[PDB]
């Protein structure tokens, strides 16, 4: 792919809208719209990436490449077939990416798109939202069971916390929906403070599954949250906490 | 059955 | 373009 564009502005804000949801526009400018629709089950996924030519002029040598770090490539298997290199004016084309999670991962793939448009050369780079929580599935459990598991994860490096300013209104119902969207079960009457949220789930990867517990604590007067994750793996607590911290 | 501490 | 998949 030769010289690669630096990540488009808005790439990171956009990437964050795709963590608890599967459907959306990932990138759009005056020439091109990139849309996604995905679904996951256990350690697998299927993503549809749609490329729309918003102009009256054909794109030639239209070349989407997915670019992964050397470690990412060992943790995540992406399979696709490239699009035809010519995209007509007004057309939307697509590709299907078949995804297999081999083990826990923290980096995101980059989608790089290059093409000719008239006499110009176009180069777009954006982060692809394939994230560890996409392999996160809910675990329902009573309070007693929760606290047993919580107390088993008492090593310092198993726990990660973050304190942050709410980006959105601290809307109870929407907060519950994003926790669910993230892949967690929402467990009621575990924290005796009814303002607090508690979650459990399991990450499903080809080689190992990791049990995860979470607690979110809003302070509506201060407009701030504390999120605590405990998992058996420091990298998994880290990643899920960073991800989940950007949702509220 | 408890969390040891609390944010608020 | 109205023939496109949309992402609402």
């Amino acid at each position: 792919p030769g010289i690669l564009a630096p990540l488009a502005p808005g790439s990171e804000d956009n990437f964050a809208r795709f963590v608890c949801k599967n459907n959306g526009v990932l990138f759009e400018n005056q020439l091109l719209q990139i849309g996604l629709k995905s679904e996951f089950r256990q350690n697998l996924g299927r993503m549809f990436i749609f490329y729309g030519n918003k102009t009256s002029t054909q794109f030639l040598n239209f070349t989407p490449t997915l670019i992964c770090a050397d470690d990412l490539q060992t943790n995540l298997n992406l399979q696709t077939k490239p699009v035809d290199p010519t995209v007509d004016g007004g057309a939307q084309v697509q590709q299907v990416i078949n995804i297999e999670c081999i083990s826990d991962f923290t980096e995101a793939p980059v989608l790089n798109i290059q093409f000719r448009y008239g006499g110009t050369f176009q180069n777009v780079s954006v982060k692809l939202p394939i994230t560890l929580n996409k392999f996160f599935q809910p675990t329902e459990m009573a309070s007693q069971d929760f606290f047993q598991r919580w107390k088993q994860l008492s090593n310092p490096q198993q726990e990660v916390q973050n304190i942050f300013k709410a980006k959105h209104p601290m809307d109870t119902e929407i907060t519950k929906a994003k926790i669910i969207g993230f892949g967690s079960a929402l467990l009621e009457e575990v924290d005796p403070n009814p303002a607090n949220f508690v979650g459990a789930g399991i990450i499903h990867t080809k080689t190992t599954q990791i049990g995860c517990l979470l607690r979110l604590e809003p302070n509506l007067q201060a407009q701030m949250y504390r999120l605590t994750l405990r998992t058996s793996k420091d990298t998994v607590s880290q990643r899920l906490c960073e991800l989940l911290s950007e949702q509220f | 059955d408890g969390f040891k501490d609390s944010f608020d | 373009p109205k023939g496109w998949v949309t992402f609402e």
